[PDB]
């Protein structure tokens, strides 16, 4: 017969995989697919995932392993919190990307300490001082 | 700064050479033909064909690569 | 460095594993998932969301009208557990783990699920071209 | 052409209990090993070339293929459209 041309444990690394898998998550966001939760923010609504935010955020996943809030497909962010920061860090959290126009840092930040996420307060830090 | 669009070859030794995109700084106009500037890449500072290049306009935003980790980490 | 004014975007370059990661440990702790697949004699939990996000099978049946809060799924009577299971964890941690005893059950297992790149990877590794 | 093998190394200390068997060390080579049976082994310990009798839930195997880790860079999953 022909050659079989095959070779006679392996490890596939997908390097672009995490990537690719957050961006289909976006996309599901987008599309307003399979969100299960909405974050009110002063009058301005969020639909998401409940896992997404409580991979990102240690306030989200308090409140989303919180047996007293196992039931609650609506949640309600303290009144201070800003709705623009709050979008700008969604994005982050389903884009690995924080955009920070001229003038928003200190709102950026805020939203990221109330959202406990540290590293995200931690790069805010080094950046208001550059 | 200005970008070389294409590869030159310095003809003597006043000339710069640099490959396209190179960047080119700290640039003079001699004339409407040539200018004076410096490869950025090679640090070599000289006359070049001003046809050869285009000034790069300003205002962008600035992208900034964070490596470190971007959250916390769940616990097993 | 940067200037005083004008516009910045940060981007984060380990951001997206670090997700997976999280939702990797969220679905060792059973922690939100909202699924099970049951492959023969075997049950695995997963976040839709996931699955979605990776399967072309997955995706049609949870995008559908009428199956979208279906919870339970019995996968079709031929595919294999072991391969099914390579394949949730390719979803959750990038790494597909290959035996020579085994690959045939993965890349028909990926092309049962509709994961054509993981196929086309399949493909280059058991031959020449 | 060549191909990956396996060897044995002692795991702990070990005294001889007869004239048959053999004496080593935690980290000790067994070398040249003629039959496994029963949880007894004959090799050769290569520091000191004393050979005999060892227990062999005292050896451990070292080698094989292991495992390789081979990266791919392509897009690993369909595109969901916008
Ligand atoms: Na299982």
């Amino acid at each position: 017969g022909p050659s079989s041309d095959l070779y006679l444990d392996s490890q596939i690394q997908f390097t672009r995989h995490a990537s690719d898998v957050l961006l289909n998550l976006n996309r599901l966001r987008s599309r307003d697919i399979l969100t299960d939760v909405v974050i009110v923010v002063s009058r301005e609504q969020f639909r998401a995932h409940k896992t997404v935010l409580m991979a990102c955020s240690g306030l989200f996943y308090s409140i989303f392993t919180d047996q007293l809030k196992r039931n609650l497909s609506v949640i309600n962010l303290d009144p201070e919190i800003n709705p623009e920061g709050f979008n700008i860090l969604l994005d982050f959290m389903y884009t690995s990307r924080l955009n920070l126009r001229e003038g928003n840092i200190m709102a950026v930040m805020a939203t990221a300490m109330y959202l406990q996420m540290e590293h995200v307060v931690d790069t805010c830090r080094k950046f208001i001082k550059a | 700064i200005f970008r070389a669009m294409y590869d030159y070859m310095a003809a003597d030794a006043d000339e710069v050479s640099f490959k396209d995109g190179d960047a080119i700084i700290n640039v003079q106009a001699i004339d409407e033909g040539w200018m004076y500037g410096t490869v950025q890449r090679t640090g070599r500072t000289g006359m070049l064909p001003a046809n050869y290049v285009e000034a790069i306009g300003g205002g962008g935003i600035t992208t900034i690569k964070e490596m470190g980790r971007s959250i916390h980490e769940i616990p097993r």
